[PDB]
């Protein structure tokens, strides 16, 4: 099990910024990677940025420099700094967290979500 | 023309402004806290909507009676918004607009004019994405077109082998084709065509 | 106010058949149209069939002669009649109420909606 | 090495008993009813997999401990599970599409990764049968087949530009050629409309 709980959306200008939080709770030990992506309505959800437990971290390219994703394992939490927002960026932005098994597969916990909107 | 800007401000005295602004006897049973800001000016119709979709949002409905009597039984802030809408009906953007309202949670409403705006009342940044989206299906639905004539090549031809992999129809009477887009597009499309010719 | 509850969703193979319910409540007399669409994930909520409260009834290209939309008002309901169904119908149907306010005004009163799988 | 479950109403007991015998696991433990069949044959790990996927649900987890041991504690409708090969693609691509599927799914679905490249999927015969759709149109759509068509006068790299500006095609600027990728129909159409600019 692990279960997990974003903040931080809410309406921005565009050249803005946020700062997207997200605790986890429960199995932390099973946990390998942490992402956030993101869904506009009549669009598919994709991935915006990744942190491994090694830290290694990935970003998507329309992302790569505004946004930065970063860890504190005291809390047990990801962030998202999103500078310089443009309106391509407004959605539900959802933490994910891809959990090893006992069987040795994975699988992917994630919250309900935050909504970032960005006006002109 | 109409305003309405409350912070806080008690049901009963909402309700009491509104009437004496739409010159309606209210009569009531009712408690509840109001706030709304209008980011434009609405008409009579569009307040008196206003004044609907608050009540519901707080659990109250109007049932309209004898002599014009009517009876009562950042980006969080609830706001008002009209929007005019110019190439393209209204009614054609309601499916889309219940997919927003549906990820948006509750609290928020779209209602549609008979003159062809859409109203907004809810929260800003809900607001903000309802606009959003409406004003860029309107835009789309202005695409200027060009009648482009063809000395060589023949008009139904080039239309059906570019329209396989892409809107561009033919006119075999004059050679010509029609296409339906904006200058970026257009001007791609033109050179494409010459040299096809 | 109107509130409306969908049914009869489920999974069929293709060629099969469904049909669609919704049980509108409250104020029947404000309905003035009602019609039923659909969503998939990643794509554009569609319109697919409406029956005007004169019984006037109009339907998608993709849809019109395999769906039939209908009416039994002793019961305030609506139905659909889907028959020979393509996986390209695979979505969530939701039954929609398009009502006039006293503002003479209209507004969109829809359900949570029914899942519709064909497979092939 | 590979295993089946088909069961009705099953006791949860009875059901985790029956397991830990297939796998060699000694089981401590609890109430409740089991139902799912496997549409394919699974292996152990998947087997497994299922196993924690059926105690998960019932609001169940398991504790792995000292000499091959499992301690059980508290955390269209048709329950089947399915394991799906995927053949073209990396299968952490479709992550988010298939999270995205299951936010409208309702509960009780779930997609497992394999490292060998196969999602397992676990839940509700019509949500599976929506998963199976997707999984096998992008794995499919990875594997276009590909051609290349020289042009004798014209740029490769507008040509690339020029169509993929109206619209797969990308241009070799060594052997002045293009390389157009989909099926007979497709490639067909961009063959003529490619010779059609020389
Ligand atoms: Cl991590
Ligand atoms: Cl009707």
């Amino acid at each position: 099990q692990v279960q997990l709980q974003e903040s931080g959306g809410g309406l921005v200008q565009a050249g803005g910024s946020l700062r997207l939080s997200c605790a986890a709770s429960g199995s932390i030990f099973s946990i390998n990677s942490m992402d956030w992506d993101r869904q506009a309505p009549g669009k598919q959800r994709e991935l915006v940025a990744t942190i491994t437990s090694g830290g290694s971290t990935n970003y998507a390219d329309s992302v790569k420099g505004r946004f930065t994703i970063s860890r504190d394992n005291a809390k047990n939490t990801v962030y998202l700094q999103m500078n310089s927002l443009k309106p391509e960026d407004t959605a539900v932005y959802y933490c994910n967290a891809n959990v090893k098994t006992w069987a040795g597969m994975t699988r992917d916990y994630w919250g309900q979500g935050t909504q970032v909107t960005v006006s002109s | 023309t109409f305003t309405a800007n409350f912070k806080d401000t008690d049901l009963k005295s909402f309700i009491e402004t509104v009437g004496a602004n739409l010159n309606k006897t209210i009569i009531m049973g009712v408690q509840g806290a109001v706030s709304i800001r209008t980011m434009t000016p609405l008409n009579e119709r569009q307040y008196y909507q206003l004044f609907l979709n608050l009540l519901e949002a707080q659990g109250y409905a109007v049932v309209p009676m004898e002599n014009d009597v009517l009876k009562v039984v950042a980006g969080d802030e609830m706001v008002t918004k009209v929007v005019p809408v110019r190439n393209v009906s209204v009614r054609e953007l309601a499916p889309i607009l219940r997919q927003m309202i549906d990820s948006a949670g509750s609290g928020n409403v779209v209602n549609y004019d008979p003159s062809n705006v859409i109203m907004l009342t809810g929260r800003a940044s809900v607001v903000e994405r309802l606009t959003e989206v409406i004003q860029r299906v309107d835009h789309a639905g202005n695409r200027t077109e060009e009648v482009i004539p063809l000395d060589n090549a023949s008009a139904s031809e080039i239309a059906r082998v570019l329209e396989s992999l892409t809107q561009i129809v033919a006119d075999e009477r004059t050679n010509s084709v029609i296409v339906s887009g904006d200058p970026a597009t257009r001007d791609k499309m033109r050179r494409l065509i010459r040299r096809l010719d």
